[PDB]
């Protein structure tokens, strides 16, 4: 239960992380 | 002419092997007389060295 | 095998996308049951032994045929065989019931099954009501809401058969 | 691409998903999960781990298995006996010998021979002699012999003492020649003592079906091979693989 | 092999008796450091390879056993001997998990000597090579964890020599 | 029987059965007519036999039939004389077949797996089969007894 | 103990011990005191346990102290109080170990044959550790007497 | 296997009755001709590698293309496989004769061999003039009973490649 | 598996025949090539990395849905097992090259090869795609007449495929 | 062939082929215009040398022909003829393939078997083949010589 | 012999004698007196039997006795002689012990390759067998020839 709490905190979130890491590295 | 106790090492030339291996390679095992010729084949083209062989019976 | 969780990951990673509120319901009911099935395989794990002795019972006293000469259960060694089969049935539906799948069934059971009765003359009509037997004495044992658990995988194996 | 790039990016994520957690445990969770893709980007700076390599003899091929294939849990547990374990696992290595043997454990029906397994039990004979003796047993002749004509007990003896099937027309064929000339015994010794079986077990290590993700698979086999690695095997009495390297 | 468990177990029955305080405060002391031993456990098994790494780095690469006729010349040698050093750190955490080391002795040092004789072995870089694993773990999982370590690491070089 | 033991003795080795061997099957053949002799006496004397085993069994043992105990109530009596009987036409079976390769076939592989699932005492299956050893052995005459007893030896052994 | 099955199976892989069984390990120390403390339980009962185990088996089966039984007598009351001690020593070596190895080692493996010596009968035994799981799980906390119950009921499985 | 005895302690065993005078009977039939039996076994192990030699010379002056380039029997390891054939087929002829049943001429030569034949591409109907040669040249040296006896089985395998 | 030797050697041995002329103008034109043969072999095994490589490439980017999530190239895993197939591929195209004859290919590479594939979901027509894809990349490594040699083998692989 | 045989090799450990192996079919391959003459002499000559070899095989060991021989008669001496004729094809074959696997693949395996079979003397056809080499060496060339008789060299040892 | 079999094969079952081995020492020590009657008359009159036997075996076949087979020559008709002397040890030691593991023992185990190396024919050795088992069974009882006659049956096939 705590790990799927966790991966719905990820999955809601997930655009965010990918755009911001991209965001990071690219132009 | 029975039996035969053989203490064997044979090493490891064609690879190295991740798994204990370490009965495998050095061990002593009792061996029938029909069969230790054979074996002692085998053993000396694996490239081991028999490292001592005895009468039991 | 699989297992619930690995065909759920399965489903949601060949379409390329992340759990859905389906995907989240599904794990939430697989998990949700995870204690009381945790339970009931350890009952049974402790107790397979007496399931096999009163459902063994229930079967042949059922069909006494079985027993008796000229029936497939008639020998020490045809009887031993009966009861082991019996203890197979058993245990992969323990095993299935906490996996949440029916892919270790399927796998490791059901592929070879009927090949191997009908070259043995078992019966398939006998087997399945000894898997019953089993049904009723495993649900018996462990409480109806494990029972009703177990029953699907035992359910699953009886149509496997018939 | 650039890996130095990769393992920015997978920081990044690490550092922003850590950051949603609000929670110790479940940050250094997520950070072990992201440490595993830094951690093997930074392993493979020489080339990827080797592939297993499964030799053969000139009639059968050589095949090759990436060991990404092999390493995702399904590597069947080895049963060893190692001469200081307890009674338990002693016992435990002595059932999984009869269960790949016999194609089941025969204490189901209370058959065993006794001194058998005492003898690779205090370390007289090693698991080797312990599987050769086994399968030139009056058990084994009477469950995987009688019943069968020499091309199946071939096949069959493959299967329970290199845990694999036959692979060439070659190997049906001198295996044939061992089984007709020599009987049961010759054959379980030739299987037995074979550069492969040495190979692949040893001395202390009970023989296993080496199926899909254990090994490399040959392709030319796959049908017969997966029919042969099935508990309704014995089930069937027609040679399945001298009649198809005929065919 | 046993663990702390099994050896107080073997004891008191060959005593015949139940287990008393004593064995159930050593258990207690077996249990409380459970928690660090299975964190040095995660530490171990994720670097692994960095600490044989680290160890081949300072024990063995520019002494002359890396050299035309030492032990370590070849690829298959040099190849041998990092999967030595995989085994000796990876059986070293089994024997902090069993916190005993009679698994170190059954599966590790039964005929490794007389082993390491015939294939002309030097014992003593052996030796040398472990207790450079033996700091390099300890650096890696903390004073308090490499305190364990130690005893079995040490328990391998005494076994070797 | 002997001559199946012979000859998968010799089909495992891939010969023709040795002079030895041949010299078993001359001699089992020609003790047929003892054999069948006794095979007929005990299988006339079936219904006696095992009303003089299941008394003497449950004479010495009345746990077995007292309150509480496996063979207590008429059907459980009833089951326990059918096993005897069982074991009886093992016997003879086993007498006819020069050895104990029926007994072995029919009831020995699997017999305590099967008493375990059975909760029937294995110490009583020796007891029921001394009883019926004697009774058997009773009738026949000193030679033939020798012959009998061997094969209810060899039933005591299996279920002990 | 649960640490030794994990490690055997992490070296039958040959590699470090898996997620899962570093997990299991977590489970199995963090729930130690637990386990010490129902083992300690267990001990202050010695008298008490044995006893009622004892008379419920004689209740259960009256065989066993009837005449013709193989604990009748008052001689054999002496032996069983002390087999009944030792399985319950087991039990509790058992608990503290999180699994039956210490069990099987001490008093399962070989004691098929060592009750054939004294024709003691398994189902005596079956009867016997269910009485003491009984009285055990009445003893203990429910959830204790859970865990408690697989180590009770292996026992009894594995006497037959 | 199943021998003639152990035939009849079958049939009595799965209809669960007693021996009766009728498989008294049939087991003192089997025990009288035990006798010639086993001198007939004797006669065919001392003189089976001449019964090989002459069966298969009939055979192969019958048929010269069997070992003509091209035949099955055309080659040193193709003619050698053939006689080992033979051999097999003579030696569980004996075995059968012996046993008083054909049992192991079932489970042990002819579970499987026709389809192995047509796999191979073995001319079965020359493999079964080969068989009868093989009978004609048994009953001369057996003698007239040995030679009906010894003929039943040959006959048994013949019909089984069939 | 046979070369162009034995494969002469055993259409005359079937017939019983000595070498004729035509047969021996069969030999020599395989030993004329021999050399060519050998100097493409040892490129190839120069060059196989590299064939592999963007024979891969060309196949999944004329392919784009086997590594897209559902495609059968779709993990590391698994794209590592079709670039093992790959190398498959070519050195037993290498391998009957230098043979001079498909013996090789249809014994230890396309015998089974379709049921294998199915039975794992694999699809037959883009490991075609790939086998061209080879063929285009070492026609232009290994010159005109080395390349016409091994596309031979390449189509076999293809049509044994197809 | 030689060929093959390195393939098979090379296939056996799953690579591609050594230089060495490469190196060894180039020599191969460079020796073809040799082993054609030869096998092109050999099979132009095969009367000449079968009729010549027959001659002295029958001349150094009459009893061959003699009466109670086994070549005895016009048909068995042509079917002993026949078998000469088999073995120079199949050394001609084996001069093309480079090695001797076509002659042991059809003449050489089971070959004892095959003559114990036709009570044909093993003896008699090693010196057969003996006087096959001497006359067919005999034709060729000093360092042809050589090579041929290595094949019938390998014949004759096979059969011996 | 008879005994040693029974018991190897009761240790291969790690238990006491089946009914059938029973079966062999009953009969195995009841037929002791005529197999040793059988073993003095064979030994009593070996020296005549070797001579004549080696009689007829040159009279079946001329060539051996002709220049270039091993039998002729004097001190080689006196090696041939010999051998047929240890022969017949051999079926005497096989005849006492029940079985021919004596005869295994000595002169059948590698018997082909010995005689190879001696370049000494087979079917001599197996027309030679049939000599002496001819001269031994005319002189001698039909019931114990027919034994002997098994035992020279057995070894001629081993032989051929
Ligand atoms: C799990 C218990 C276990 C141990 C301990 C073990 C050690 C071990 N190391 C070996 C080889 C070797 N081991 C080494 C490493 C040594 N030489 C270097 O200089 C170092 C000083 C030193 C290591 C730190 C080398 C160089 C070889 C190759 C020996 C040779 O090929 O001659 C071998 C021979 C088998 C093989 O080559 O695969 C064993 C048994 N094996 C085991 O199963
Ligand atoms: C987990 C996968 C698996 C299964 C399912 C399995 C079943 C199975 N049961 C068998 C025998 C048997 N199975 C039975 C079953 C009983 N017959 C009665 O009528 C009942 C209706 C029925 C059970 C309630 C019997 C009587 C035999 C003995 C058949 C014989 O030996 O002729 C056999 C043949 C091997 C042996 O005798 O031990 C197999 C393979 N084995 C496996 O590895
Ligand atoms: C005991 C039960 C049993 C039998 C009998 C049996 C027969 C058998 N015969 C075989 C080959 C053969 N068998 C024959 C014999 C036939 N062709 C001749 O023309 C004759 C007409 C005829 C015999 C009289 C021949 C010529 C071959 C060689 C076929 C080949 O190698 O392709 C093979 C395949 C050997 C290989 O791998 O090459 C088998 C398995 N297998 C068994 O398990
Ligand atoms: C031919 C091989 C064979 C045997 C031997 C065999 C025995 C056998 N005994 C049974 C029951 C029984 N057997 C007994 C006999 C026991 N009572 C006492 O404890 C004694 C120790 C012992 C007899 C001396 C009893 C009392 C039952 C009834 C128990 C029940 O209701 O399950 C049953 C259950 C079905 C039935 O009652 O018909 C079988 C199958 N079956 C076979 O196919
Ligand atoms: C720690 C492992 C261990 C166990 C379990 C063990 C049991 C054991 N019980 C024995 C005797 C015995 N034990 C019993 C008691 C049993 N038999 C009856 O059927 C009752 C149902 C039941 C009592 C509940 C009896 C009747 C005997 C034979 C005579 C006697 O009472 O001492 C003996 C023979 C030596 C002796 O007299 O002490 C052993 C070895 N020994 C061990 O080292
Ligand atoms: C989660 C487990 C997993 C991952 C991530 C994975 C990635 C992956 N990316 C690929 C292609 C590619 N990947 C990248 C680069 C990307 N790669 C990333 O690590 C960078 C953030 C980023 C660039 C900075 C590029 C440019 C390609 C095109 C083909 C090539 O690189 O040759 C391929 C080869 C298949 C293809 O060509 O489409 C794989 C297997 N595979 C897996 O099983
Ligand atoms: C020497 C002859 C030979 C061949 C050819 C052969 C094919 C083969 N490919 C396999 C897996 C595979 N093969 C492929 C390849 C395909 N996937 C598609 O996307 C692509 C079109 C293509 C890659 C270019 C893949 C992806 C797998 C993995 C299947 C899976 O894991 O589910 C496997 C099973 C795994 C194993 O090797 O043990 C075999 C046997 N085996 C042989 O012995
Ligand atoms: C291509 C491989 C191959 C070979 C070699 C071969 C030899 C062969 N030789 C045969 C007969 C024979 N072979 C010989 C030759 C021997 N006689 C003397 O002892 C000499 C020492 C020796 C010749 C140098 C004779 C005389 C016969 C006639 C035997 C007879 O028909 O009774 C036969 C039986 C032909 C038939 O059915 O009538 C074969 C098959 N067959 C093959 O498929
Ligand atoms: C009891 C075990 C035993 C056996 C079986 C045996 C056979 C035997 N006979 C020998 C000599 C011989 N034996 C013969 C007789 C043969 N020539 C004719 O074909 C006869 C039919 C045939 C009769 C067997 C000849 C000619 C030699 C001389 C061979 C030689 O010394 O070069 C030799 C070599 C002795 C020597 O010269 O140093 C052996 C080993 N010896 C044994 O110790």
């Amino acid at each position: 239960q705590r790990r799927l709490a966790i991966v719905q905190i990820l999955t809601t979130n997930a655009e965010a992380i990918v755009s911001r890491a991209a965001g990071r590295i690219f132009t | 002419t029975r039996l035969f106790k053989v203490t064997a090492l044979i090493p490891s030339y064609k690879k190295v092997r991740g798994g204990r291996e370490l009965q495998n390679t050095y061990f002593t095992k009792l061996v029938e007389y029909d069969r230790w010729f054979a074996e002692q084949q085998r053993i000396q083209k694996q490239g081991g060295k028999i490292l001592s062989v005895k009468m039991v019976a | 095998m699989q297992d619930a969780i690995t065909s759920v990951i399965n489903t949601y990673d060949v379409q390329g996308k992340y759990f859905d509120t389906s995907a989240f319901d599904k794990l939430k009911a697989y998990y949700a049951t995870g204690e009381l099935r945790v339970r009931a395989a350890g009952t049974i794990s402790a107790n397979a032994a007496t399931i096999i002795k009163e459902a063994s019972a229930k079967l042949f006293s059922n069909q006494p045929d079985l027993v008796r000469p000229g029936g497939n259960a008639y020998t020490t060694r045809r009887y031993a065989a009966c009861v082991r089969d019996m203890d197979y049935f058993l245990r992969y539906a323990t095993y299935a019931m906490l996996a949440g799948d029916t892919s270790i069934l399927d796998e490791r059971v059901l592929n070879g099954l009927k090949e191997t009765y009908n070259s043995l003359g078992v019966p398939i009509s006998s087997t399945v009501q000894g898997i019953q037997a089993m049904k009723e004495v495993t649900g018996s044992l462990v409480g109806s809401g494990a029972a009703k658990e177990m029953g699907v995988y035992f359910d699953y194996l009886s149509s496997g058969l018939s | 691409c650039s890996i130095d790039a990769t393992i920015v990016a997978v920081q990044e994520m690490r550092r922003a998903a850590t950051g949603y957690l609000k929670s110790n445990d479940d940050k250094e969770l997520v950070g072990s999960y992201f440490d595993v893709i830094i951690r093997s980007l930074n392993a493979d700076k020489s080339d990827t781990p080797a592939d297993v390599v499964r030799p053969s003899s000139p009639d059968r091929a050589g095949l090759v298995l990436p060991a990404i294939y092999a390493l995702a849990g399904q590597s069947r547990p080895a049963f060893k006996m190692s001469r200081t374990l307890t009674s338990a696992e002693k016992e435990r290595v002595v059932r999984a010998a009869y269960r790949q043997v016999f194609e089941r454990d025969i204490l189901a029906y209370g058959q065993s021979i006794s001194y058998l397994d005492s003898k690779v039990k205090n370390g007289e004979i090693s698991v080797k002699e312990f599987i050769r003796l086994l399968g030139k047993s009056e058990l084994y002749r009477k469950q995987f012999f009688e019943p069968f004509i020499n091309s199946r007990v071939l096949e069959l003896a493959f299967k329970h003492f290199l845990g694999r099937a036959p692979e060439s027309r070659t190997e049906v064929q001198n295996y044939y020649s061992i089984v007709a000339a020599q009987g049961l015994g010759g054959l379980v010794d030739a299987l037995v003592d074979g550069e492969e079986y040495g190979r692949i077990f040893g001395e202390d290590t009970v023989p296993f079906i080496r199926d899909l993700g254990q090994e490399a698979q040959p392709s030319w086999n796959w049908g017969a091979a997966y029919s042969l690695y099935n508990y309704a095997a014995p089930r069937r009495k027609v040679p399945q693989f001298i009649t198809l390297y005929a065919d | 092999m046993q663990d702390v468990i099994g050896k107080v177990i073997a004891e008191y029955d060959t005593k015949g008796k139940y287990l008393d305080a004593a064995a159930l405060d050593l258990l207690r002391s077996y249990f409380d450091s459970g928690d660090l031993r299975l964190k040095a456990a995660q530490a171990i098994t994720a670097n692994a390879e960095v600490i044989v790494r680290a160890a081949s780095a300072k024990a063995l690469h520019y002494t002359p056993v890396t050299k035309p006729g030492g032990n370590m010349y070849y690829a298959r040698r040099y190849a041998s001997c990092i999967r030595d050093l995989d085994y000796f750190l990876r059986y070293a955490t089994y024997a902090m998990l069993a916190d005993n080391t009679t698994l170190l002795d059954e599966y590790v040092l039964k005929g490794l000597t007389e082993t390491y004789r015939a294939l002309g072995v030097p014992l003593d870089i052996s030796v040398r090579a472990i207790n450079a694993l033996k700091e390099v773990v300890a650096g890696q999982v903390g004073p308090k964890a490499g305190q364990e370590m130690a005893k079995y690491f040490d328990h391998l070089a005494k076994g070797l020599g | 029987s002997v001559v199946t033991k012979a000859i998968v003795s010799a089909d495992a080795e891939a010969r023709y059965l040795s002079p030895g061997e041949l010299d078993r099957i001359r001699g089992f053949v020609s003790s047929g007519e003892r054999r069948l002799r006794v095979a007929q006496t005990l299988t006339e004397s079936r219904e006696r036999i095992i009303k003089q085993a299941g008394d003497q069994l449950f004479q010495k043992r009345p746990d077995l039939v007292s309150p509480g105990g496996n063979a207590y109530g008429a059907e459980r009596t009833a089951s326990c004389l059918r096993d005897l009987d069982y074991y009886l036409r093992l016997v003879t079976f086993g007498i006819v077949a020069g050895d104990v390769t029926p007994i072995e076939e029919i009831g020995v592989i699997g017999v305590k797996e099967m008493y375990r699932n059975l909760e029937v005492p294995l110490p009583g299956m020796v007891e029921a089969v001394k009883a019926m050893k004697s009774v058997a052995t009773g009738l026949l005459s000193g030679d033939d007894s020798a012959e009998v007893g061997y094969y209810f030896d060899y039933l005591a052994g299996a279920l002990a």
